[PDB]
């Protein structure tokens, strides 16, 4: 604490790594940390530096969301990790038991050293005798150093008994092969010792490629040293909880900051092998400590996740970045890569939501934002319920003929909505240090409207958050509903009609003589200008200070709208020809055509009617729908054999065929399953109709006969609807649209 | 059907142009029904690591009942004819091609 021995030095980080996480002398309440950093000076060179941190028993277990966490389990389970040779996939058991820990330790650093931020400049004064970090403050040195980059190429070839595949598939029906692979590792740890590896690291100064025929043995083709990308450092330290002076080995890169890998074929074991075995050969020669092994990822849960990632807390030191090759766009997605983990400090995905605030923590705030705000706000936020309907609309199926629509839409309005309610209940808040967390959700919203990677960290973030406290969804629905009635009763003084959307988007009708589209744009624009005033006035009435200024977008401009559902709705201006559909299903590469010919058709009808017939017209319409569906069957033939172009994505919480046994043979092309799983349906014999996985198995398939007629009939359905709504909106017609397949188009496929 | 439509239903479901064509010797897979079976099995056992799926069939005196008891004759008959209607995607070659046991078929 004493200011007369601290030494500063002005630096950026690269990383924060955990390394050591060991129960004090005698303390059963709490625990200690050595996290780990790799910074860099004004021109670039590495040095690594370590601080402690003391962990109580009341932040773990407000991290973890529940009461069933202790810091002896937090202990063991770190301990456990240390070695990898025996246990590698410690993180597998409970992996948020490993995410709270993170969110933790993260969160503890922030707030006893000071404030952390990655590549930026910083001063970090540390203590000459105890060499650890003890005190971090913002300065400004000119520019610090930029980020580099190193490409990595890892392939290996790990050899699992398709039995323990099925059997742990078995043992839970919905889970992804990709985590049966992992548990299968897990199980046998040796499996990934006898594996054949071929690493291929390119830096810009060195090149690194290795080639094992067995991880235990020498390589048998080798190029380049393990001394030119890392250098191996040994320290000495005092942490306060240890008795004795403790040693720390570390591995620091050079001429680079973190891995880049493309999303061609990205396998999880084949990077946990590699650094396994990395672990092992440095950490072989007695003196030193062992850091933690651990690694996170989508893959490291049953269900897997939608988002794939790769996140390293312990060793090596610095985050690999899996991103998807083929895209022309692949620099600008990892730029947008390396912002994320700069902007969130590394934490998300991994963390999840526990990067903004506790999940324990939620309660309070929303209950103290709740207690804010006007008496009739707080009893619709009360009342609040997600079947309730707030302002009258259109009833499908409805048709609004020649007049001027307009689709409206307020960009970013929960992720708006929960930062501005976050910081009125931040005086519920515990503590004025949780405030770390919705000072980064107010940097995101921020930088969302020019950030196309912070809209997509948003808009998975939100979700996660009320997820995690169910009272936020009432919250922000109370104040969505205000915000909708406030719209209602501005737009009926301003020439306009709602009918339709939530609050965030919508769209609605003008009186205006549908003829001068020069008088007709300049009420457009004077009714959203009114619009987003008064939404403004609202929401400031009811002291929700909306950090990032209000800005109501116009999303098109259109003559004829045809609703069939409640959400499901097309929009066409009979005087360009563009046009707008929604809420077609688009689960394969067999629903896009579809869409394309229902867009066409639905745009010949409508453009038919302008000519005007009496019921004749309709006839007509039924005649053209009927039309179009033959055309559409009969250009489905020539793709009768084409196994990717009918197989349909399915869910991990959907019904789906069983997995057949000789799928678990693929062996590397499992691990790529954590969310989508790709089904075709195949006809073997005489009606049998199994189900393909194509996904896991090699290229080129040999397969009976498609069946398309399955998958024609389940996309003609979807057809169907469309077409029955128009019929039933246009021409008020009750006859349902039927086309008959199995009378007149079902030999194509038999 | 008119168009290209026309010309691929015409190739996909009639025999292929140079079947019932003269030719100095036979190419084909002629055996008993046993031996038939065989060989079956054994195609199949080639073609399964690739997505075809399995037979899994039944029999009198097993260790499963189960359903299905048909005859192997019928079952035989029906695999072969499914087999020899199953056209070729591209340049690889049919799947009859595991069972005849020649590229050009």
């Amino acid at each position: 604490m004493d200011t007369a021995d601290i030494v500063w030095v002005e630096e950026s980080v690269s990383a924060i790594t955990l390394y050591a996480v060991w129960l004090p002398p005698r303390a059963r309440e709490y625990f200690h940390a050595l996290v780990y950093f790799v910074c860099r000076n004004a021109a670039g060179e590495g040095r690594a530096r370590f601080a402690e941190v003391s962990v109580t028993a009341t932040e773990l277990r407000d991290f973890y969301g529940s009461a069933d966490v202790s810091v002896q389990a937090v202990v063991a389970a770190a301990r456990a990790a240390t070695t990898p040779a025996a246990s590698p996939l410690e993180p597998l058991e409970n992996p948020t038991l490993w995410r709270a820990l993170y969110a933790c330790v993260l969160a503890a650093l922030e707030r006893q050293t000071g404030p952390v931020a990655l590549f930026a400049p910083l001063r970090i004064g540390s203590d000459p005798r105890t060499g650890l970090v003890v005190k971090v403050e913002r300065a400004s040195w000119g520019p610090p150093a930029a980020p580099r980059a190193a490409l990595l190429v890892a392939e290996a070839n790990i050899d699992i008994d398709p039995m323990a595949l099925a059997a742990r598939v078995a043992e839970h029906p919905d889970a992804r092969l990709a985590w049966a692979r992992l548990a299968a590792i897990r199980d046998t740890p040796q499996c990934a010792s006898a594996a054949s590896l071929t690493v291929n690291i390119t830096t810009g100064t060195a090149l690194f490629a290795r080639e094992y025929q067995t991880l235990a043995f020498p390589p048998i083709k080798k190029e380049g040293a393990f001394g030119d990308l890392v250098e191996v450092c040994e320290v000495g330290l005092r942490p306060r909880g240890h008795p004795q002076r403790v040693t720390a080995r570390v591995l620091l890169p050079r001429d680079y900051d973190y891995f880049v890998s493309a999303g061609e074929k990205f396998s999880a074991p084949a990077l946990v092998a590699l650094f396994r075995q990395w672990h092992t050969t440095v950490h072989a020669a007695p003196g030193a400590l062992a850091p933690v092994f651990a690694f996170l990822g989508p893959e490291f849960e049953v269900r897997g996740g939608p988002v794939p990632y790769f996140a390293v807390l312990g060793f090596p030191g610095w985050p690999t970045f899996t991103v998807p090759a083929t895209a022309e766009s692949a620099r600008d997605l990892v730029r947008g890569a390396a912002a994320a983990y700069a902007a969130l400090l590394g934490a998300w995905p991994a963390v999840g939501a526990r990067v903004v605030l506790p999940p324990r923590a939620w309660p309070g705030v929303a209950s103290a934002a709740a207690g804010c705000l006007l008496p009739a706000v707080r009893e619709a936020v009360a009342r609040w319920h997600p079947a309730t309907k707030i302002i009258q609309l259109l009833d499908p199926p409805a048709a609004v003929g020649p007049v001027w629509t307009a689709r409206f839409c307020f960009p970013g309005l929960r992720a708006q909505l929960l930062a501005a309610l976050a910081d009125l209940g931040g005086s519920g808040l515990a503590d004025p240090h949780g405030r770390t967390g919705l000072a980064r959700l107010d940097a995101l919203v921020v930088a969302a409207p020019s950030e196309p990677w912070a809209g997509a960290v948003l808009e998975r973030l939100v979700p996660d958050t009320c997820n995690a406290c169910p009272a936020l969804r009432q919250l922000l629905g109370g104040v969505m509903a205000a915000v909708c009635l406030q719209i209602e009763e501005t737009a009926s003084s301003v020439k306009f009609a709602v009918c339709g959307g939530d609050g965030g988007a919508f769209w609605g009708v003008f009186n205006v003589d549908p003829q001068d589209a020069d008088a007709a744009s300049g009420v457009i624009e004077d009714a959203r200008r009114a619009i987003e005033t008064a939404v403004g006035a609202v929401l400031r009435a009811n002291a929700v200070r909306l950090r990032h200024p209000l800005c109501l977008a116009l999303e098109g401009v259109y003559t004829h709208a045809v609703a069939w559902s409640q959400a499901g709705v097309w929009f066409w201006n009979s005087r360009d020809n563009t046009d707008h559909l929604g809420g077609f299903p688009l689960r394969g590469p067999a629903y896009t055509t579809a869409a394309g010919v229902v867009r066409d058709t639905l745009r010949r009808v409508l453009g038919l009617t302008t000519a005007c017939v009496p019921e004749e017209d309709a006839l007509t319409a039924r005649g053209l729908m009927e039309d179009a569906c033959d055309r559409l069957i009969l250009d489905a033939f020539n793709k009768r054999l084409d196994a990717e172009y009918w197989s349909v994505r399915v869910s991990p919480f959907e019904a789906s065929d069983p997995l057949p046994p000789t799928a678990f043979r693929g062996g590397a092309l499992l691990d790529a399953e954590h969310y989508w799983r790709r089904v075709v349906r195949v006809c073997p014999g005489g009606g049998e109709s199994v189900g393909v996985p194509v996904d896991l198995y090699p290229r080129p398939l040999v397969l009976p006969p498609v069946d398309c007629a399955h998958h024609l009939r389940e996309i003609l359905r979807e057809i169907e609807l469309v077409f029955t709504g128009v019929l039933a909106g246009v021409w008020g017609e009750g006859g349902k649209f039927v086309y008959p397949f199995d009378d007149k188009m079902s030999f194509l496929f038999a | 059907l008119d168009g290209d439509t026309a010309k691929a239903y015409l190739r996909a479901r009639t025999y292929a142009p140079g079947a019932l064509t003269p030719a100095p010797a036979y190419c084909g897979a002629v055996d008993s029904a046993t031996k038939m079976m065989g060989r079956l099995a054994d195609a199949e056992k080639l073609l399964v690591p690739r997505g075809w799926p399995a037979f899994a069939p039944a029999s009198p005196g097993e260790d499963t009942a189960g359903g299905t008891p048909p005859p192997q004759t019928c079952g035989i008959v029906k695999r072969l004819l499914r087999l020899a209607a199953t056209e070729q995607q591209g340049p690889t070659p049919p799947a009859i091609a595991a069972l005849i046991r020649n590229a050009a078929v």
